[PDB]
Order: C-alpha cells, then sequence, then structure tokens
RNA sequence: ACCGAUAGUGAACAGUACCGUGAGGGAAAGGUGAAAAGCACCCCGGAAGGGGAGUGAAAUAGAACCUGAAACCGUGUGCUUACAAGUAGUCAGAGCCCGUUAAUGGGUGAUGGCGUGCCUUUUGUAGAAUGAACCGGCGAGUUACGAUUUGAUGCAAGGUU
RNA sequence: UAACUUGGGAGUCAGAACAUGGGUGAUAAGGUCCGUGUUCGAAAGGGAAACAGCCCAGACCACCAGCUAAGGUCCCAAAAU
RNA sequence: GACAAUGGUAGGAGAGCGUUCUAAGGGCGUUGAAGCAUGAUCGUAAGGACAUGUGGAGCGCUUAGAAGUGAGAAUGCCGGUG
C-alpha cells in the first residue's frame, strides 16, 4: 500500500509556527526560521533558568550591602558575625528584612557585631 | 484464541530497524555508515577475501 | 446603513489602484467624487464607476440618502494574475506580470 | 523504476555551466513523473511450516472449540432439498451464537446451499477444516460421522 | 507580624492569611500542616532564631497539591545532530498561613 | 518568584546631595559619586529602574591629581575624520573645564545603556563654589573614603 | 550590481512610506455647483 | 492487506499541443448541484463587473463553480515605537488593554542581565568555506534467492520434505 | 573493581593545542617528526576582555536556598577603598 | 526504603510515538464524518484529546498483521508567490 504524505507534515510545523508566537516577521511566519529560533529559544530558557539564582543571588547581597553600610558595616562583615552568632536566615531573607523592617534587620546587625 | 485477540510468542517478534529516519533513531544522515570512503557508498565495498 | 459595490479583476495592478483609494478613503460622497474627477491616474475612473455604483446601490435597494453618505470602505485585493513573456537579447525569455484588481467601495450612512 | 518510466534517455542538460543542478533523466526518482525507488514489487507472501505443527494447531483450536462450551454434535443433517429458512430455524433450536462453523463428514450439497446464506454461518467438510474458520466461528456444529472422522485423522 | 520559616531546602517570609507555594510536603488537601523550623519571628516583638527560635511554630492549611506549569526543557548541540527535549512539571503545595506562635 | 521586592516609579524617592570636591582625588571621588547615581546605596535597588539620587559637585575647579598626571595624563577623541585625532592634557582641561573632566570622569564609571546615561544626566557639576540648584533643596553629603 | 539580502516587509514599507500622491488642488465652480482644478476653466 | 489526479500508463480531459531540417523529444489539463431548477425582473455601468430580487438544504455551491492549507497581498486597531548600535530571542520586569479548556490566566511591553542562525564538512567554521528567495507537494538501505547468527516454536537420534 | 574467553554489530586509519624528553630547522615558526601526560575532538558551566586545545570543573529535571574551585572584592561589575 | 548512576560525535543496544492498508471485535456519523481554522488542554518525547467555527460523507477505537511509513537542506523536481 502507498502512504500518501498526508496531514503530519502541517500539524507537526503548525504547532512549531504557533510556539514563534510574537516573533519578529518572518520569525513568526516561515517554518525554517521559526524552527531555528525556538530551538535557541528553548537553549537560551535553559541557560537561563539556571543564570535567574546567580542573579537574584546577587541583587540580594547588593541590598544586604546597602543595608549594612546604613549600619555601618560591609556586607563580608555583617555575613561573617551573622554565622559566627549562628543565625541562618538566608540572603533573600536578609534583603526582605532590610526592606521592610527596619528595626528587626537593626536587631540582627547588632548581634552580628557582638558575635565579632 | 480470538482473531480480535491475538499475541505471538513473547520473544518471537522485533521490529524492524529503519536507517535514514532522523537523528533521534541513532541511525540518521549517514545511516550507520559513518563518514565517506568506499564503505559509504551505494553498492561500495571490496568483495570478501 | 451601508451599501458595497465590487469590480472584480480589473486590469490595473493593485498598487497602482491603492495610490488612489487611499486619497478616497474614508471622505464623504460628493468630495470623494470631485477627487476622482480631478485625479490624474488611470485607475481614477474605474474607482469612480465603483463609487457610483455603490451611491446607487445605496439608493436604490437600501433608501439611502445619497447626500449624507460617507466612503467607509475602499479597497483593492489582488485578482488572477496574467503571466505573460518578453523576449530579451541573447535568446532569453523574461516574464511580465499583468496583475489585476478586485476593487471594493462600501458606502455608510453612518447608523 | 526509472528504467521502465517511459523516455528519460537523453541528459536534460549539459553537466556544467548553466547554473543548475546536474541531471541526468528526467525520469530520476527526485524528479515530478519519476520512477519509483524501490517500492512493491509482485510476490508470493505464503510460506510453510512443519506438518506436526499443522496438526498441532488444528488440534488447539478444536480443543479451543470444546472447552469454553463451545462445540455441539449433532445426529444428522436431513435436508433433502435446499431450505434457508428451515436451516435458519433448526440453528435457533440449537440456540447457537451468531457465528457458527458447520461441519459435515462429506460435501453436503443441500446442507451446503441451505447455510451458504445467513451471515455468520460458514460450513465445512472434516477434511476441509482450518484454523482461520474455526477460530473465527464461535460455535461448531458437528455431525456424529464427521467428528469420528475428525478424531481418525487427527488421531 | 511575620515569620521566617525553613520548609523545601528554602526559607519563606510569612504572615497571617497570607497564601504560600512550597515544595510538595506529604499531606492531603483539607489538612493542617505545622512549620516547626521557625528561624526568625518580627512584628512587635522580635525573636531571632541561633539557628532556630525554640517552640516557635506556624500552622498552616493545606489548600492545594498541584504540579506547576509545564516547561519545556529543550536544548542542542549546533552541527552534531544531538538535541534533547523533556517535559517537566514540578509539584507544589499551596497553604494558607493560619496562627503565628512565637 | 515568591518574594523578592521590586522598585518601580511609584516607590522610588530620589534625593538631592551636594559634595564638595575640594582636595578630593579625582578617581575616588568619582566612583563613590557613581554608587550614589545609580542607587547602590540604597536597599531597594533594582537592576531595571533607576532608583539612584542626583549629585552635585560644587568644587570642580579644586579637584587633584597624583603623581605626574596634570601634564602626563592625557584624553583623547577622534572626529571620524581621517587624522582627526585630537588630544588634551588632564591638566589643561582641569584648568579649561573642570567641569566635563569631572563628569566625564563619573560617566566613564556609569554603564553604558539607557538607563545608565539616564543616571548620568542625574549629574550636576561646577566650578565653582555655589550652585543654581537651591530650590531642589540639597543635603551636604560627605564622602566614605 | 545585485540586492546581497532580500528585503524584508518591513524594509520595503519603510521605504514607500512617501510613495504616495496628493489630492489635487480644486475649487467649487459658481454656478455648476461642481469642482474644478485651481486657476482652470471648465 | 495494488494507484487514487505531482499518484496510477507519457496520456482519467495525447503520442495531441509544443520543440527539432530530420531521426527524435514530448507536456499541462479531473470534481456546480440530488435535480439546470445555470439567477425572470429592477438598479449603476458602453461593456466587464456588481447590489438587490429569485432557484436551491446551501450561491463565500454562480460555472476560473466540492473542500479551500501555506507562502504572498490588503483593510481595521488593543498595546508599543522618532537619543537609538541590534543572529532579534531568552531570563527579570513596571505600565496599559483583556478575561480562558480557570489555570499560582491571555495580549502588549518602558527598562535591566545574558546571547555571533541552521546544515554540511572540518584539527578547528559567527565564519569572509558549502547549501537553501519563500511556501506547498514529491524526493534516499528495498525485494528476491542463498549464507551466517540470535530470539521463538514443533519434534528429537532423529528432524524435514 | 574489574579482567579474560567465545559469538552478533560496528565506526576509526586528515588529528589539534598546551606542558615536558628529544630529532630536524636557526636552543625560527600557530613549523615538522617521534616519546610522555592533559584538554579539544565528542564538553556545556566559572575564570583568562573577546578567545576549540590554558586554569577550575564534567550539565537527569525543577527552586527567587546554602558552601566552595580557579579567579577575585574603588566604579563599570558580586565581594575588603 | 536506602544507596548508586544518568555531558556526548562516529557507532552498538533498548523502548516507544505517529502515517496508509488488512483481519477480527467493538463503535461513531446529516441531531453533521474526514479535512481545514482557532483556543488559555493533556503526556517524560515522538505526540493525544476537548470545545467552537468551517465543511458536507465518511471515520475512529482494541488486538494482531503488512508497508510506496515520518524531510529543512541534495547549485534536488514540479507548482504557487515574493
Ligand atoms: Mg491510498
Ligand atoms: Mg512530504
Ligand atoms: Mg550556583
Ligand atoms: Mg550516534
Ligand atoms: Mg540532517
Ligand atoms: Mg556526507
Ligand atoms: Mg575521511
Ligand atoms: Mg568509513
Ligand atoms: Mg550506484
Ligand atoms: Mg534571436
Ligand atoms: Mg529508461
Ligand atoms: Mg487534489
Ligand atoms: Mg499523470
Ligand atoms: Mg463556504
Ligand atoms: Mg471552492
Ligand atoms: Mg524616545
Ligand atoms: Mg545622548
Ligand atoms: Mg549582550
Ligand atoms: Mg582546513
Ligand atoms: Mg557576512
Ligand atoms: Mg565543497
Ligand atoms: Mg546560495
Ligand atoms: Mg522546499
Ligand atoms: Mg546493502
Ligand atoms: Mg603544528
Ligand atoms: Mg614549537
Ligand atoms: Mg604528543
Ligand atoms: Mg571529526
Ligand atoms: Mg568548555
Ligand atoms: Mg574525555
Ligand atoms: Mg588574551
Ligand atoms: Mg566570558
Ligand atoms: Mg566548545
Ligand atoms: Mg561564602
Ligand atoms: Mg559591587
Ligand atoms: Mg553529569
Ligand atoms: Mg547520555
Ligand atoms: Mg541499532
Ligand atoms: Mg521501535
Ligand atoms: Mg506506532
Ligand atoms: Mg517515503
Ligand atoms: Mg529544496
Ligand atoms: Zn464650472
Amino acid at each position: 500500500p502507498r502512504v500518501k504524505g498526508g496531514t503530519v507534515t502541517r500539524a507537526r510545523r503548525k504547532k512549531t509556527i504557533k510556539l514563534a508566537k510574537g516573533y519578529f516577521g518572518s520569525k513568526h511566519t516561515l517554518y525554517k526560521v521559526a524552527k531555528q529560533q525556538v530551538m535557541k529559544s528553548g537553549q537560551y530558557a535553559f541557560r537561563d533558568r539556571r543564570q535567574r539564582k546567580r542573579d537574584f543571588r546577587k541583587l540580594w547581597i547588593t541590598r544586604i550591602n546597602a543595608a549594612a553600610r546604613q549600619h555601618e558595616m560591609s556586607y563580608s562583615r555583617l555575613m561573617n558575625g551573622l554565622k559566627k552568632a549562628g543565625i541562618d536566615i538566608n540572603r533573600k531573607m536578609l534583603s526582605e528584612i532590610a526592606i521592610s523592617d527596619e528595626k528587626a534587620f537593626a536587631q540582627l546587625v547588632t548581634k552580628a557585631k557582638d558575635a565579632l | 484464541m480470538k482473531l480480535h485477540e491475538l499475541k505471538p510468542a513473547e520473544g518471537s517478534r522485533k521490529e524492524r530497524n529503519r536507517v535514514g529516519r532522523g537523528v533521534a533513531t541513532g541511525n540518521g544522515k549517514t545511516s550507520g555508515r559513518g563518514h565517506k570512503g568506499q564503505k559509504a557508498r551505494s553498492g561500495g565495498g571490496v568483495r570478501p577475501g | 446603513m451601508e451599501a458595497k459595490a465590487v469590480a472584480r479583476t480589473i486590469r490595473i495592478a493593485p498598487r497602482k489602484v491603492r495610490l488612489v483609494l487611499d486619497l478616497i478613503r474614508g471622505k464623504n460622497a460628493a468630495e470623494a467624487i470631485a477627487i476622482l474627477k480631478l485625479t490624474n491616474k488611470a485607475s481614477s475612473p474605474v474607482i469612480e464607476k465603483v463609487l457610483m455604483s455603490a451611491l446607487a446601490n445605496a439608493e436604490h435597494n437600501y433608501d439611502m440618502n445619497t447626500d449624507e453618505l460617507v466612503v467607509k470602505e475602499a479597497y483593492a485585493n489582488e485578482g488572477p494574475t496574467l503571466k505573460r513573456f518578453r523576449p530579451r537579447a541573447q535568446g532569453r525569455a523574461s516574464a511580465i506580470n499583468k496583475r489585476t484588481s478586485h476593487i471594493t467601495i462600501v458606502v455608510s450612512d453612518g447608523k | 523504476n526509472r528504467s521502465a518510466v517511459s523516455g528519460g534517455g537523453r541528459k536534460p542538460w549539459k553537466q556544467k555551466g548553466t547554473g543548475r543542478a546536474r541531471q541526468g533523466t528526467i525520469r530520476a526518482p527526485q524528479w515530478r513523473g519519476g520512477g519509483i525507488v524501490f517500492g512493491p514489487t509482485p510476490r508470493s507472501y505464503a510460506y510453510k511450516m512443519p506438518k506436526k505443527m499443522r496438526r498441532l494447531a488444528l488440534r488447539s483450536a478444536l480443543s479451543f472449540k470444546a472447552q469454553e462450551n463451545g462445540l455441539t454434535v449433532v445426529d444428522a443433517f436431513n435436508f433433502e432439498a435446499p431450505k434457508t429458512k428451515e436451516f435458519k430455524n433448526v440453528l435457533s433450536t440449537l440456540e447457537q451464537p451468531k457465528k457458527v462453523l458447520v461441519v459435515t463428514e462429506n460435501e453436503d450439497v443441500n446442507v451446503e446451499l441451505s447455510a451458504r446464506n445467513i451471515p455468520g454461518v460458514q460450513v465445512t467438510t472434516a477434511q476441509g477444516l482450518n484454523v482461520l474458520d474455526i477460530t473465527n466461528a464461535d460455535s461448531l456444529v458437528i455431525t456424529e460421522a464427521a467428528a469420528k472422522k475428525v478424531e481418525e485423522v487427527l488421531g | 507580624m511575620f515569620a521566617i520559616i525553613e520548609t523545601g531546602g528554602k526559607q519563606i517570609k510569612v504572615e497571617e492569611g497570607q497564601e504560600i507555594f512550597v515544595e510538595k510536603l506529604d499531606v492531603n488537601e483539607g489538612d493542617t500542616f505545622t512549620f516547626d523550623k521557625v528561624l526568625f519571628v518580627g512584628g512587635d516583638s522580635v525573636k531571632v532564631g541561633a539557628p532556630t527560635v525554640e517552640g516557635a511554630t506556624v500552622t498552616a492549611t493545606v489548600n492545594k497539591q498541584g504540579r506547576g506549569k509545564k516547561i519545556t526543557v529543550f536544548t542542542y548541540k549546533r552541527r552534531k545532530n544531538s538535541k534533547r527535549k523533556k517535559g517537566h512539571r514540578q509539584p507544589y503545595t499551596k497553604l494558607t498561613i493560619d496562627k503565628i506562635n512565637a | 518568584m515568591r518574594q523578592t521586592f521590586m522598585a518601580n516609579e511609584s516607590n522610588i524617592e530620589r534625593k538631592w546631595y551636594v559634595i564638595d570636591a575640594e582636595g578630593q582625588t579625582l578617581g575616588r571621588l568619582s566612583s563613590e559619586v557613581a554608587s550614589i547615581l545609580r542607587g547602590k546605596n540604597k536597599v531597594t535597588y533594582t537592576p531595571h529602574v533607576d532608583t539612584g539620587d542626583y549629585v552635585i559637585v560644587i568644587n570642580a575647579s579644586k579637584i587633584e591629581f597624583t603623581g605626574n598626571k596634570e601634564t602626563d595624563k592625557v584624553y583623547y577623541r577622534h572626529s571620524n575624520h581621517p587624522g582627526g585625532i585630537k588630544s588634551i592634557t588632564a591638566g589643561e582641561l582641569r584648568r579649561t573645564n573642570p567641569e566635563r573632566l569631572i563628569e566625564n570622569s563619573i560617566k566613564g564609571m556609569l554603564p553604558s545603556t539607557r538607563l545608565g546615561e539616564k543616571q548620568g544626566k542625574k549629574l550636576f557639576v561646577y566650578g565653582g563654589a555655589e550652585h543654581p540648584h537651591a530650590a531642589q533643596q540639597p543635603e551636604n553629603y560627605e564622602l566614605r573614603g | 550590481a545585485v540586492p546581497k539580502r532580500r528585503t524584508s516587509k518591513t524594509r520595503k514599507n519603510k521605504r514607500r512610506t512617501h510613495f504616495k500622491i496628493s489630492v489635487p488642488g480644486m475649487t467649487e465652480c459658481p454656478n455648476c455647483g461642481e469642482y474644478k482644478l485651481s486657476h482652470r476653466v471648465c
């Protein structure tokens, strides 16, 4: 029996084109360049799911450094003092406390200074 | 058994390998022949011995 | 509240037709007629006939007053292309496309 | 294939200098209207199995029928003239399912003619028994003489 | 008032009545869960754990056990005919904080 | 995407500072001012919005170099015409346009993005002791060092 | 001599930004109640 | 357990059209509707073509007639864009507009981080090495007879025609 | 924690840099030919501005958790003016 | 339940997805099949549903069988259109 090409080709290519939605010009229209961009999009997304954790740790550290300098202390000194005092609050929570409850962050800084 | 419930004996049948049908099979493109040389060609390869 | 007229397979290229349709789109009916009469382009008499046909449909089929009508829609779609050839030098032949347009005019009273 | 397609003897255009892909005949497989690469070619699909295996298959089908209470033995068939309605009445009285295989000792023409128009009913002889027929049937209606012959030959 | 709790290898800042999404907990929807790793309690009175605040618990109610949005993990190596596509749906437990116990 | 605060234009509060360049080293003052301009001194620092503060520098003519930078440090520019390279020494630039000297130092410490350009526009430099921005009520800022 | 790359739809339409005609300079004719080109006679 | 209009004969309507001095080469091209009931009549128009009105279950089934994909060409506009340097995405993210197979929703997107297409061939290619204008269809380990090996099954000093 | 034997199935026979023991060249070459090891090839990630072959280190998937390696902590640009 | 492993080209091994046809069984369809279009749906992947619109007469599912069985590249062939 003969198997014609049929509809599977169109269905698969349409899936790729739909994934390419919002891309510039031919990249949301033509299957070949859409497929190339979607492959790149996957590779980028994998890499960036990794890099985003570093990015947000970087942001938290920057904010903690600013708060510590407000309390006359460097980030490195503050973190060493917290470690010596046995406080395991991570950098996300530390930055969020420094933003929200300034008095609680001041208490944490005082404990860090005491441990040193 | 029944004609709507046929079953070959276990291990008696294996699907044939189809080369040249995409990368994911592991036999796409070069279809297991490697790259170039006499043995990559259609009809290629020296006589046995 | 709207009336339509279409001239299909007009032997003028859609780019050329759209040049004039862009002048008349959205204007009042009398202003569009004057623009078409005084526009020095090949498509102008053809578009004018389409617009007159639309206004006649508005008056005769839908009991519309022709003085209060606006060109709500005016567009040219691509029709089938006549494929031709031109002999060039060294025995070669170069393609010639004699394109066509479907011209649509829709007039409206605004209701 | 490319040899069998009509025409296509000459080279379409010179090997070099035209700027086109090189081609050798308008009937090549990548050409529209070209030859087919491989594809079907006439051949028989039949193959053989050892005779002992054939007999074991026949016995397996008959024993599957005897199990599952799908076998019934009639005393005799008394059809002197072919009468489809009377055979249908006989099947209804025997309380048989739709798919029945009727087995006679030899070629019984009146039984065959009576039964051959009812959908799902098939008639064979003792020597004609085969795995496809038996397995397809839900019930076997066999005469005593046919059953004795089947026992005699399949042992 | 707020608390810093440690669950699912991470830390969450919570207040009463807040919905939180955490790594899948061994519990059914509608049940009561208790977070016993309280690192810090803010608000009117500040308790600073070292590492945990002894006796501090946060009670919560399990609203939902679900799976996160589908992520298509796709990678490839150019010119090597090598690529891999996998699907992932990360399980999560959604809770609502009921009360913070200092 | 749990809980990290993000600053936006609705909750950003930018202050006005005044910094004296008298007897300060060009690069050290510049790095500190660049930090303030980018908002790195704020707990609410957010990289995709400008959370920094405005900075006025009020004694640019008294900025100081170490070593032999007055005659030996050379600023080069190119007009994009062949052989259109021009140069001026740091000392000559302090003598002629000290505001440009300090401004270019700080902007060279700022990033070269659209946001970085806007943040650099937040900088106002004046050669002499007076500045025209009393209406913004700038507050004296002491360099950390 | 020849285009190195095909022109995108975006680039083509950007180029055609100014490729258009203008409505002609026309004024009303008093007696006939119609329009004509300014400085032209019926 | 052959094809179904690029398939199957080259040819479903042709050894024709067309090409060549000649031998010779050699296409493209199927489908209204159940029934022609194939649009009386009115209106704009020289006509072509339309708008009504009618026929029809349906006319965006009106003959270039079943279905009507993509490239490509237009009309309208919800968000956005005229200080900006770019493989066009991705991760973060306000603002504005919507509201779903109800899902820790949809569209758009100021601004920040990261980021030199794909294939082939190469020691090594963003490569200024190859190939592709785009879209669609078609387009490459097959079958027969032998050999060998493994799995399965039957029988076994026998097995098999 | 392999090793060997017997059978089925291969691909490979253009290699490259770095370090080191040598020939050749000129104690020339990103040269060439051998020995030894690593990496690339077929390896992404961090560092060396960018930079297959150098340094750290081998990506099953998800996380807006933590500790480190090489390399770093004035600003660009995380961390010591 | 507690331990271990899971970068990868040539290449070896395994398990599967989907297409057309056939057999048997069981079903859907003018109260609207296939096809086409859209969607914020589901599965670890190939891919599978559902709803709406279009369409107007065929088509799924289960098990097994058989292949003209999967295209993005061949200065590929034909057609259409830039
Ligand atoms: Mg068929
Ligand atoms: Mg195909
Ligand atoms: Mg990490
Ligand atoms: Mg392989
Ligand atoms: Mg390939
Ligand atoms: Mg090759
Ligand atoms: Mg080779
Ligand atoms: Mg080889
Ligand atoms: Mg050959
Ligand atoms: Mg001539
Ligand atoms: Mg031939
Ligand atoms: Mg067709
Ligand atoms: Mg044909
Ligand atoms: Mg229709
Ligand atoms: Mg049609
Ligand atoms: Mg602007
Ligand atoms: Mg500027
Ligand atoms: Mg970049
Ligand atoms: Mg080379
Ligand atoms: Mg180039
Ligand atoms: Mg070549
Ligand atoms: Mg090319
Ligand atoms: Mg193509
Ligand atoms: Mg072979
Ligand atoms: Mg060398
Ligand atoms: Mg050397
Ligand atoms: Mg060596
Ligand atoms: Mg190689
Ligand atoms: Mg690497
Ligand atoms: Mg290795
Ligand atoms: Mg270097
Ligand atoms: Mg780098
Ligand atoms: Mg690499
Ligand atoms: Mg550390
Ligand atoms: Mg820093
Ligand atoms: Mg690994
Ligand atoms: Mg692997
Ligand atoms: Mg294999
Ligand atoms: Mg398989
Ligand atoms: Mg399958
Ligand atoms: Mg095929
Ligand atoms: Mg091609
Ligand atoms: Zn007049």
